[PDB]
RNA sequence: UAGCGCCGGCCAACUCCGUGCCAGCAGCCGCGGUAAUACGGAGGGCGCGAGCGUUACCCGGAUUCACUGGGCGUAAAGGG
RNA sequence: UGAAACUCAAAGGAAUUGACGGGGGCCCGCACAAGCGGUGGAGCAUGUGGUUUAAUUCGAAGCAACGCGAAGAACCUUACCAGGCCUUGACAUGCUAGGGAACCCGGGUGAAAGCCUGGGGUGCCCCGCGAGGGGAGCCCUAGCACAGGUGCUGCAUGGCCGUCGUCAGCUCGUGCCGUGAGGUGUUGGGUUAAGUCCCGCAACGAGCGCAACCCCCGCCGUUAGUUGCCAGCGGUUCGGCCGGGCACUCUAACGGGACUGCCCGCGAAAGCGGGAGGAAGGAGGGGACGACGUCUGGUCAGCAUGGCCCUUACGGCCUGGGCGACACACGUGCUACAAUGCCCACUACAAAGCGAUGCCACCCGGCAACGGGGAGCUAAUCGCAAAAAGGUGGGCCCAGUUCGGAUUGGGGUCUGCAACCCGACCCCAUGAAGCCGGAAUCGCUAGUAAUCGCGGAUCAGCCAUGCCGCGGUGAAUACG
């Protein structure tokens, strides 16, 4: 086994960093601890929306924050008073007045990290694993995406012994360069320990 | 099996982008998903605690959804309306009821004088022809009364018995009523008319004189008066009580309450 | 990696030559990088998250 | 005057406490060590009802002595 | 010829899928064989087992633990030990009583932590009449929800990793065969690095794997010419130094090229043996890439985490010690035992990197480690930087030796608050064991083994002879 991460793989060809920003030897501890400061403010944040990914780019003691979120209403909500105390926190957090941006993703059954986090939720409210699986896997498969596969960890039904319960359907070539696979994963803490969601989704080729 | 009759249900409550709705028992949330997709911003009463997490994993994709721990019944829905529905145009209301309480909730509903478009509900056949009826129906009675008083109602679909995954013992029928601007008759003691029409039907057999006289505490005591209000009104206590209308018991509550109310 | 000890080398320990580095991440005191602030461990996770700006997988 | 048996599969009738290979149950398959629809008790349900169960014996199911209506190369059964 | 009493709920027949066999057949891999160097012998470095100790903190245990976690233990690291000390606490969010708000500062104590203290107070926010003034702004000081734990279980877990193994396998859909479990495909012949292909065949396809897609090297085009380059010309202090060009090398972007594609023979085909052409010829060399699964595999001490436990101590500061012990025993390495060599002068030829709390040119002082002055460089410019083996010339002449450099004595430099336990380096003496290593055993099929240097991470300094990379010279053998 030890299959390696299936995004730093494909770093160079088919899918992009998702900090994007030039630092010196001088400051590029600094930019990335800060870079990990908002990143976690964000995580505990956004959960409810339905955040997907998060973007950090830099021009000129500038910051550029993009968040994926299946939801916006969420973060908006009623004339966008959290999304404006949300940017106050953030440059209250680091004085470069951030400047914030939200997008909506198309389709959110095609995205890997929401799938994860979706079978998290349904296995912290003691749904039957394995059908949470069939169902996210079909669920996947429908919206196009030529290939899906979700794996769940161990410790299943607070049974004593630990066992992986894997489903997939379609094509996952995992070996393949020019595959844009999309990988998701969500921990899911619950009364008997943690247990950890994986998903891939084959979405076209090249 | 519920597959397409949630989406007939759906489309005979006309529901558009600009509804409001009301949900009560959703259970899983079969209707629920269908209302989301279809209608404006939801809500629900669920009481049930275990069946909670199974209905929020459902309606985890739509926004437009409000969820309430509060019984219908206990729970004054007019703040209901008045906090969450402020700014849409027609609310109406779509449930499954569960057999026990279903007149209860529906009396309790009308009884309260909603702003509610309507209501279009699903419940068993047997008590469907007994609320849409007719002079001389076999099914004419109280309930009937009250339901073709307070709203202008007809059913709609009829679903059969084999439909359910378990199957169920009764037939049911899809009910829709469009709600009524103002009462159809006007009646000043509106307490005692409706004592007056479970008086009249508290056995179908008799004859609505005897109906009446044996009804009252006071029928005793006003037998003759009953017998003059009755021959008066054109419509006499020696017919059943099945054969009258909403406008024959209107004039005999008149009758009635304008000489001895 | 206790509490403390992460609290404690954060100060100016009254010489020069006392201070030393900690993973920023997890804390750790053993293999951090200079250039990173971050142990092999944190290097390697987030390096594989693609949260690293211009950092690749190397094969010549 | 309403009782009697049963509620794991045969076989119609399901939960909560007590017990923890003990006390026990059992026509067969079997159930009892901490979440027992299988033991004990309650609630409820099912069957029969001045009755309901148990033991004993006979025929059936038993094409399991096969006349109706079985078999004998390797399952028992071709004689040296 | 031929019972019964008593016992069990089975006893059996054929066939299917596996597991196994002191059954068999075929095939593969530095597995053996043919070679080339070693290890086991000596000294030292390092990691362990034991032993010792107040402590010698722990985890790792055939392959797959043992120059492993540790890409840096004199203090710190540090988790261990001996002492001195704190108990809403090093650290977070709060609650409730007034001192009362912040900050600056000075003595006793002293090994330091901590304790006791004495002073300028660093106050406004409202500016109610403005003189107390109730306020947010900070701050202590008690009462309390809480911190905290490298404390235990990897046999409650996540994540990540090792290993069989980059081995070639693991399955599914429809069809067909069978009463059925199931089979077929996936078996057979050939071929391959390969379940890679061809043929045969009730199978025809597909998914995860193999391969390819990606990167580096090998050849050539364009685009581009500074800090890199210099063929022709003009300068020239002889220096690509100047003016020039950018042709060539090169640097870094985008493409081309190699696919049994083309001829000859052979085979039914896959393919095989030769031949041009070509930089490369049949996988061109190397890397990234590790299937369903196996090992109650490894890690609660990277992190997270369910359960249990301590919460005036199993938490937290500080000084010193320890992890560096030593009758012994194993593993990985370094230097050698010499003349294909050792020492000393001169002269050459690289690559890939690194640097502003740094790299440090040059000059001067010292025999030196270094010290003082001092330019130039945020980098194709400046520097680290001497490349070493090599090639020349001189010496040694078979000797435990101009071999080997352990150990010890005596000076000295640098880092650092501090160099005793316990750093590195320079100099003068000292000059050990070692004359090629028993049984056994390891690595390697080509720019490889062997040998020679160079750089980097961690890092004040370094116990680095380690790890990761980079180039120089460059063997032998493989019948089976
Ligand atoms: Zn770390």
């Amino acid at each position: 086994g030890n299959k390696i991460h299936p995004i730093g793989f494909r770093l160079g060809i088919t899918r992009d960093w998702e900090s994007r920003w030039y630092a010196g030897k001088k400051q590029y501890r600094h930019l990335l601890l800060e870079d990990q400061r908002i990143r976690g403010l964000l995580e505990k944040e956004l959960y409810s929306a339905g955040l997907a990914r998060v973007d950090i780019e830099r021009a000129a003691d500038n910051v550029a924050v993009t968040v994926h979120v299946a939801k916006p209403g969420v973060v908006i909500g009623r004339g966008g008073e959290r999304i404006r105390v949300l940017r106050e926190e953030l440059a209250k957090l680091t004085g470069k007045n951030v400047a914030l941006n939200v997008q909506e993703v198309q389709n959110p059954n095609l995205s890997a990290p929401l799938v994860a986090q979706r079978v998290a939720e349904q296995i912290e409210r003691r749904f039957a694993v394995r059908r949470a699986i069939k169902q996210a896997v079909q669920r996947v498969m429908e919206s196009g995406a030529k290939g899906a596969k979700v794996i769940v960890s161990g410790r299943i039904g607070g049974a004593e012994q630990a066992r992986t319960e894997w489903a997939a359907q379609g094509r996952v070539p995992l070996h393949t360069l020019r595959a844009n696979i999309d990988y998701g994963f969500a921990l899911a803490r619950t009364t008997y320990g943690v247990l950890g969601v994986k998903a891939y989704i084959f979405l076209g080729e090249v | 099996i519920d597959t397409n009759i949630l989406n007939r249900i759906v489309d005979h409550a006309e529901v558009t982008e600009k509804t409001g709705v009301i949900e009560i028992g959703p259970g899983i949330g079969a209707l629920t998903e269908q209302l989301a997709k279809r209608a404006k911003k939801v809500v629900a009463f669920e009481i049930d605690q275990r069946l909670l997490p199974i209905l929020k994993d459902t309606l985890s994709p739509y926004e437009n959804v409000t969820v309430i721990h509060q019984d219908v019944l206990k729970a004054d829905v007019k703040s209901v309306i008045e906090e969450q529905f402020q700014d849409c145009d027609e609310i109406m209301v779509v449930a499954n009821l569960p057999y026990y309480v279903t007149t209860p909730i529906i009396m309790k509903l009308l009884e309260e004088h909603l702003p509610l478009k309507g209501i279009v509900v699903m419940l068993q056949k047997e008590v469907a022809e007994r609320m849409a009826a007719d002079p001389s129906s076999k099914e004419y009675g109280s309930l009937s009364i009250a339901v073709q008083f307070y709203t202008e109602a007809k059913t709609v679909m009829i679903v059969p018995k084999t439909v359910f995954v378990p199957q169920p013992n009764v037939d049911s029928a899809v009910i829709r009523l469009i709600l009524r601007d103002g009462p159809a008759v006007d009646v000043e003691n509106e307490s005692f008319f409706f004592q007056l029409i479970k008086a009249s039907f508290a056995q179908r057999r008799k004859t609505l004189l005897n109906n009446l006289v044996n009804n009252l505490p006071e029928g005793k005591a006003q037998k003759s008066t009953i017998e003059q209000v009755l021959e008066e009104t054109n419509i006499d206590g020696k017919r059943r009580g099945e054969s009258l209308s909403i406008e024959e018991f209107a004039a005999l509550s008149n009758g009635l309450y304008k000489a001895l109310f | 990696a206790r509490k403390a000890l992460i609290e404690k080398a954060k100060r100016t320990p009254k010489f020069k030559v006392r201070a030393y580095t900690r993973c920023v991440r997890c804390g750790r005191a053993r293999s951090v990088y200079r250039f990173f602030g971050l142990c092999r461990i944190c290097l390697r996770e987030l390096a594989h998250k693609g949260q690293l700006p211009g950092v690749r997988k190397a094969s010549w």
